[PDB]
């Protein structure tokens, strides 16, 4: 068995394959992800859309249960491997508690599974970066952030890959009690959050929704395309 | 090699000649060429033949330390020779690859970067010629450094006739020499 | 006998270089046409009407022998001709000097009055006496063959508007090279030095020596520029000795840019001509370490370096205090894309048909390199059929030429 | 505007002046390198010319008969001949010794004057004639580090007399060594500036030459130059480039290099004394440097500039930014604690860095975010570049 | 690199150990301090965005019903450590019937750092130190009691311990606060106090974390209401 340690402290005090894995993110597609009243929104920037590519198998939004999805941005490889071993624990604790899984669990087990890498011989350290959403079982909206390191945050409203940091910062100045009053209102912000760093326009959005009580809604290009021409109406009268 | 002489004339002749043609165009005129083929294809043959034919001087950079004291007694880096390049101008600079790091293709590099934009006097065009394309450097292999990248394939059946008639005429043949059947009796030939 | 005692403070010749001379007229300010001004210079004009009446009375009543032109002929008498070329090797005194000529001969000669004594340093070129070999005078060394290939003399035509997308790494750039030479008084109020040096690192074609092409045509300060691949060199020591002959050019003609492109070709690239191997370019490398910030001071020195592969540098290369700033070059988005193509095309002659949100995406690693080769390949494709308008043919026959085969 | 007119006339004049004082005073020109004339001394020249006569360096080789009244000389005048010739009448026959260099005469060839031995011109520029700008309260964090060096290179040259009486022979060696941007090269900076022996600075790639035995060349002529004066010191910035541990690897791997450091271990602790000399080596590799120079009696004091600790930062901020146009309430132990692991260099960037935000935003004072902000963009997005992590395992 | 994790150094120190103690320097400052009445924990969240949930940042963890941990550094780290603590608590109370003394409880956590190894080690052992530092606070037989540990698996009482980014500043401002002979009201407002000159933001009950472990009555976590009676003083 090959028994290496990959990541081990530099002098200075930090761990250098963390902080590679976390370089990996950063050139992931930006994913953004919007905790709203009664639903809860993630955006994924597509990168760029090959007309030969089968859209339905490259998807950065899945579904680790019926109540809990994530979007990631990183190695496409390293996340599938997380996701489904997300997927086996979320059906796991299902058998043994006999409830669903709270969004708190199956980011706490990601996140530590994420920490386990970094700590553990022979292991590289994932590196890709999860924004994982859903609704507790008191119907509660929770988004959650997990980084190649193993630690865990819950936000209202944040943005991973390469334009998390501008992304973010249009967040922080939009994100208002006002502007998630409503469904479509909330499905508009992470829109106008993607556009910040997606230039072409709602070609390249991959917008999934999930409410409580419902399963986790990909929206259709065409529903993108309304949203997006709602936005581009709702610039103008405000010129 | 009548593809090969058309592809370098529009490159080395045009832009020497006719300056206008590129401005109407809006392209930067072109500065670096590649001639790349087996070895003994004509690439320093068809080089030499258009510094010959548009008046350019034409340049050989082996590297060689017996003609250093020519170029500068510095000879600390290799564009002091752009000192004898600008008072000839127009100047063909011709680097051959006979194939550490090629210093041929390092050479190609620092006078690609000078004659890029740090170059104010014009008509100095650079040529190398290579035996393969895919040892070259990703830093020449880069797009917009190299120009014109022209090709020189071992003559076929009919292109060794060419060669063939060229060089027999040089010697007292007898009348009747069927050269297209010395042609076919030697396939896989450089010229 | 007791060794002569020099009453000139150590061996090196006067820093300053260039001046004025006998016309360091003083600074008069304000520069505007008000009385104080005509005041001001009316004083300078008094103390030369004083100074012109004192010198001509002077020479007036001076001997026939002492005049301006007779001590100036004398002085060829005492020169000679012809004035042998030497180097000087030592002062042994404020008069006396052991020089050598071409030959390889020293002698102990004495350095006459006349000559220029601040411009005396050991390894200088000296003008002998044919006969006596004595100092009569400096030969100001002619520009070095070195010196002429690292400076640019014309100014690059590529400007800041030539450049598509790089508004942020455009800004950077000019603080540390523009900013500080046009506008000094920002950086004085502030209390700051200027950032000292800056680095362009991104991948190939990303624009990094643009950049430079755009600071220097819009720059007041001498540009040197020089290929990382030119400091490896034949010999032992020539490689560091270029280094510091190419810093000592620029504090020659200060202020100064100094472009060292394509640094990490140094380390990147091994040659067999570069007769130690790895070890003397480390050495090169430690001599560059003390140009950018060492023992010696430095002047107004700024330092651009250019590389595709930054993690290939030596870190105590790049570290602050020599390369304050790190800016990064990233591939062109579709915003930018779109400028660098418009840029191009300015001057060509577009089709109605040619599109260039079609070539936006010929690849997803698009550069800006490989954009202005498609727009350069595809009008090579209209003058090969003899025409001036590009169509989308030529544009589509133009992408499998750069970016295929 | 209503002296535009009257200012031209007499600038016009004034320029017309100019160029004439010019002509009668004379001093145009310049490129034969000619003085001023108010320096000319023509008629010493005149005499100069005629009562001193030039004499060609030569180096004494064996003295014959030196016991006798009638001493010769045998000479080596450089490439011109080899003679026997006699002492002239103004030098005392003690004077000159064999192999020193004199000046002989071009007729008869006699010793006229003792000269200086031979030094390399590369080696002469070597030493610091213009002392630096820096003091040592421009170096912050290094209070211990700055009292060893100077109490070794410094206080004994200052104040010589407190070490003779105790019998003290004080240490003629450091070695500053720490990761790059932490002060080595500022404090010798400091040193020379306080200094009034002879400075002179070596950096290790100048001793790398071309041919075969000059690197250990240069360091004799650099002693022996250091030895012709009461009191000196050397710098040896990155001393790691001639300085390698001697190794054997088959070919003949960094050999020239080696000679070059075991001559100039030779000049350190050798069989003759090195005399007043105290060197001073900084490297931010010092695991690289040979046993024998990391020896005391070559080099005595090891005075390592590690990262400034928290107090230690806080100074440096202070340094430079004392002239800053900072507000009232800039936190600077709060930025000291945000760079844990920070070079001095750094710092510096920081407090350039903080003004750049403000000089970007057209303010003229730099506000407490400006830091944060340069922080980050220093401390944590450079910190890829940082040379930090690698270079404390060297050291 | 060459080194390995279990290397030397020539001064005697370990050199992953002393590295992992250079990562504390990054974390968050906490300040634990010892008090007769009880033991207060007190920790900055450093929000970096608004948008962030200063609920979610738990760096303060209840071990058990008596006893509670401080952690600075690494936080995902601590998290193998706190479990383990947890798990070991527990422990003895299903052999021993008891709760496990403070001291213990650190002393089995310590056990966990330095059982780290490349070569010769259990598939599950661990390749590097623990990069944070813990902060245990509890009553038991003892009386009230906190201790802290650092990634060398060096336990020590301490009565008023401050740890990370600002643990030399904010040392030296304990000791000039700290009496044996005072109340935990005390400790807890001097313990703000420190915190608040220390932090980079803005003291107030949100971005902040205490806790007191006091006889008889259990681990508290303040809340919101109780945390701005304390701020609203200083
Ligand atoms: N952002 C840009 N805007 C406009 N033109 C650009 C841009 N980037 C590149 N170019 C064009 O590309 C040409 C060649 O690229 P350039 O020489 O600047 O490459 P570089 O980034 O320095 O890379 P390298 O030296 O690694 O190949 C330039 O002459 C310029 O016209
Ligand atoms: N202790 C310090 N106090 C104040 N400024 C410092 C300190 N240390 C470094 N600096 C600043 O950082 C700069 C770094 O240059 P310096 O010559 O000190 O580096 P060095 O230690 O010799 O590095 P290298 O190993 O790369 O040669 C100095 O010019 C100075 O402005
Ligand atoms: N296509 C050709 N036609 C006529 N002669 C040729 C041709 N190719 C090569 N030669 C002959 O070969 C000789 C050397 O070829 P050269 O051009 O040096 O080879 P390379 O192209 O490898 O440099 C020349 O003297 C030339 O006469
Ligand atoms: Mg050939
Ligand atoms: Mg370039
Ligand atoms: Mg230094």
């Amino acid at each position: 068995s090959y028994d290496r340690a990959i990541t081990v402290f530099s002098p200075d005090g930090h761990l250098f394959q963390v902080e590679y894995a976390q370089e990996a993110v950063k050139k992931g597609s930006t994913a953004v992800g919007v905790r709203g009243r009664d639903i809860v929104v993630l955006g994924v920037e597509k990168k760029s859309v090959a007309k030969l590519q089968d859209e339905r198998t490259v998807r950065k939004i899945c579904a680790l249960d019926d109540n809990v999805c994530m979007a990631f941005a990183g190695l496409t490889a390293d996340a599938r491997i997380v996701i489904n071993r997300a997927r086996v624990e979320c059906q796991s604790h299902r058998l043994t508690v006999e409830d669903p899984v709270t969004v708190e669990y199956i980011t706490r087990y990601i996140a530590s599974l994420k920490q386990r890498y970094t700590q553990s011989n022979g292991r590289r350290p994932f590196g890709i970066s999860a924004l994982i959403v859903g609704f507790d079982f008191d119907g509660t909206p929770r988004l959650y952030q997990t980084d190649p390191s193993g630690t865990y945050h819950a936000w209202k409203a944040n943005a991973i890959g390469r334009g998390a940091k501008s992304v973010r910062e249009f967040l922080e100045k939009n994100y208002t009690d006002e502007a998630i009053e409503t469904d479509d209102l909330t499905i508009k912000l992470v829109i106008k959050a993607l556009l910040e760093v997606v230039q072409s326009g709602g070609k390249n959005i991959e917008l999934a929704v999930m409410r409580r009580d419902q399963s986790l809604k990909i929206l259709n290009p065409e529903e993108i395309e309304k949203y997006v021409a709602e936005i581009e109406k709702e610039k103008e009268e405000n010129e | 090699l009548d593809k090969q002489i058309k592809e370098i004339k529009e490159v080395i002749e045009l832009p020497v000649k006719h300056p206008e043609l590129f401005e109407a165009l809006g392209i930067a005129q072109p500065k670096g060429v590649l001639l790349y083929g087996p070895p003994g294809t004509g690439k320093t043959l068809l080089a030499r033949a258009v510094a010959h034919h548009t008046d350019c001087t034409f340049i050989r950079v082996s590297g060689s330390e017996l003609v250093q004291k020519f170029i500068g007694e510095g000879a600390r880096m290799v564009r002091e020779l752009f000192v004898m390049a600008r008072e000839h101008a127009p100047s063909i600079i011709f680097m051959d690859e006979i194939d550490g790091d090629s210093e041929v293709q390092r050479t190609m590099l620092e006078l690609l970067n000078q004659l890029d934009g740090f170059e104010a006097t014009k008509n100095i065009k650079v040529i190398m010629a290579t035996n393969r394309i895919d040892i070259l450097d990703s830093a020449l292999l880069r797009p917009g450094r190299i120009d014109r990248k022209i090709e020189f394939p071992p003559p076929n059946e009919e292109a060794r006739l060419d060669i063939l008639k060229i060089h027999s005429r040089k010697m007292n043949l007898t009348r009747g020499i069927n050269l297209r059947k010395i042609a076919e009796l030697m396939p896989g030939a450089s010229g | 006998y007791e060794p002569p005692v020099p009453t000139r403070v150590g061996k090196k010749k006067k820093k300053t270089k260039g001046p004025d001379a006998a016309s360091k007229l003083p600074l008069v300010t304000p520069h505007t046409q008000c009385r104080l001004k005509l005041l001001k210079l009316e004083r300078i004009k008094d103390y030369l009407l004083m100074e012109e009446e004192f010198i001509r009375n002077q020479e007036q009543m001076k001997p026939l022998e002492e005049k301006q032109e007779e001590e100036r002929s004398k002085v060829d008498d005492l020169r000679g001709t012809p004035m042998s070329v030497g180097t000087l090797e030592e002062i042994i005194d404020d008069n006396h000097a052991i020089v050598s000529t071409s030959v390889g001969s020293e002698h102990y000669v004495s350095i006459l009055s006349f000559v220029d004594k601040d411009l005396l340093e050991p390894g200088c070129s000296v003008l002998l006496n044919h006969k006596v070999h004595a100092v009569i005078g400096v030969l100001m060394d002619d520009t070095d063959p070195l010196v002429t290939v690292m400076k640019v003399e014309k100014a690059p035509q590529e400007t800041y508007a030539d450049i598509g997308g790089l508004d942020n790494q455009i800004q950077e750039i000019k603080e540390s090279v523009e900013l500080p030479l046009t506008h000094p008084e920002y950086y004085e109020e502030m209390g700051i030095k200027p950032p000292k040096g800056v680095i362009l690192y991104g991948p190939p074609g990303t624009g990094k020596t643009l950049l430079a092409k755009a600071v220097a045509n819009q720059t007041s300060a001498t540009f040197l520029r020089v290929v990382g691949s030119e400091l490896i060199q034949k010999y032992l020591g020539d490689g560091p000795k270029l280094v510091r002959e190419l810093f000592r050019v620029a504090e020659e003609h200060a202020p100064s840019i100094v472009f060292i492109d394509e640094i990490d070709a140094i380390g990147t690239k091994r040659y067999d001509s570069n007769s130690g191997g790895e070890r003397e370019i480390q050495r090169t490398m430690l001599e560059l370490l003390n140009q950018l910030d060492g023992f010696d001071s430095r002047g107004d020195v700024k330092v651009i370096m250019a590389t595709n592969r930054i993690e290939t540098l030596d870190p105590a290369l790049i570290r602050p205090g020599r390369i304050d700033r790190k800016i990064e070059f990233p591939l062109p988005d579709e915003k930018t894309k779109k400028r660098i193509f418009q840029i191009h095309t300015s001057r060509m002659t577009l089709a109605d048909d040619v599109t260039l949100d079609d070539l936006i995406m010929a690849k997803d690693d698009l550069s800006g390199a490989d954009i202005k080769a498609i727009c350069t390949e595809a009008g090579l494709m209209a003058l090969r059929e003899r025409r001036m308008k590009v169509t989308n043919e030529d544009f589509k026959k133009s992408k499998e030429n750069v970016l295929y085969k | 505007s209503t002296y535009s007119r009257q200012i031209k006339q007499v600038e016009d004049d004034i320029q017309q002046l100019l160029k004439k004082i010019n002509e009668l005073t004379g001093i145009k020109e310049s490129d034969t390198g000619l003085a001023p004339p108010a320096l000319w001394d023509l008629a010493a020249d005149k005499q100069t010319l005629q009562s001193e006569q030039p004499l060609q360096v030569a180096r004494c080789t064996k003295i014959i008969n030196a016991d006798s009244e009638d001493p010769k000389y045998i000479i080596n005048v450089k490439q011109f001949a080899k003679f026997v010739v006699d002492l002239s009448d103004q030098v005392a026959p003690t004077d000159i010794e064999e192999g020193m260099r004199v000046g002989v005469d071009r007729n008869k060839y006699q010793i006229h004057i003792p000269l200086p031995p031979k030094i390399d011109p590369t080696v002469t520029m070597m030493q610091v004639e213009e002392k630096p700008d820096v003091t040592y309260s421009d170096v912050g964090g290094c209070k211990e580090q700055i009292e060893k060096l100077r109490e070794v290179v410094e206080t004994p040259l200052l104040h010589p007399e407190r070490f003779v009486n105790l019998g003290i022979e004080p240490p003629k060696g450091v070695l500053l060594f720490g990761p790059p941007g932490t002060g080595k090269t500022l404090c010798a900076r400091a040193v020379a500036n306080r200094t009034d022996a002879c400075f002179i600075r070596v950096i290790g790639s100048e001793l790398v030459q071309k041919y075969v035995g000059e690197g250990a060349r240069m360091v004799r002529e650099l002693f022996e130059m250091a030895r012709t004066k009461k009191a000196c010191l050397i710098f040896f910035d990155e001393i790691d480039a001639i300085g390698g541990a001697r190794f054997d690897d088959g070919a003949g791997g960094d050999n020239e290099v080696q000679r070059t450091m075991l001559e100039l271990i030779n000049q350190l602790d050798g069989f003759d004394p090195r005399g007043n000399i105290k060197v001073l080596m900084a490297t931010n590799r010092p695991d690289t440097l040979d046993p024998a120079l990391m020896r005391p009696g070559r080099l005595d004091r090891k005075i390592e500039f590690s990262l400034p600790d928290l107090e230690g930062r806080t100074h440096i901020f202070k340094i430079h930014a004392r002239s800053m146009s900072v507000e009232r309430d800039i936190r600077f132990e709060l930025l000291a604690r945000l760079c844990p692991n920070s070079t001095g260099a750094e710092i510096r960037s920081v407090c350039t860095e903080a003004g750049m935000f403000a000089i970007r935003a057209r303010r003229k004072i730099a506000t407490e975010k400006d830091f944060l902000e340069a922080v980050n963009k220093v401390i944590k997005s450079y910190a890829k570049f940082s040379a930090t992590p690698r270079y404390m395992t060297y050291n | 690199y060459d080194r390995g994790v279990n290397t030397f150094s020539p001064e005697g120190r370990l050199f992953q150990v002393e590295y992992a103690i250079e990562a504390i320097k990054l974390g968050s400052t906490a300040i634990g301090i010892q008090t007769s009445e009880g033991v207060c924990l007190a920790v900055e969240k450093r929000i970096t965005s608004p948008l962030m949930e200063p609920s979610s940042i738990e760096k303060i963890v209840e071990i058990d019903a008596h006893i509670g941990c401080a952690m600075s550094g690494l936080i995902a780290d601590a998290k193998t450590l706190i479990d383990k603590a947890r798990v070991e608590t527990q422990n003895h109370w299903f052999t021993y019937n008891e709760t496990m003394t403070v001291e213990s409880v650190t002393q089995a956590v310590s056990n966990l750092a330095l059982q780290f190894g490349e070569e010769d080690a259990d598939p599950g052992a661990m390749s590097r130190p623990f990069g944070v530092a813990l902060l245990f606070g509890g009553v038991d037989e003892k009386g009230p009691q906190l201790f802290h540990m650092d990634p060398s698996g060096t336990f020590v009482q301490c009565d008023a311990r401050a740890i990370g980014s600002a643990s030399e500043g904010a040392q030296s401002s304990l000791q000039e606060v700290y009496h044996k002979s005072m109340t935990l009201k005390e400790a807890i407002k001097s313990s703000l106090i420190i915190l608040k000159q220390v932090m980079e933001e803005k003291l107030n009950a949100t971005n902040i974390e205490l806790a007191t472990v006091q006889p008889g009555q259990n681990f508290h976590m303040f809340t919101k209401e109780e945390l701005e009676e304390v701020i609203k003083d200083i």
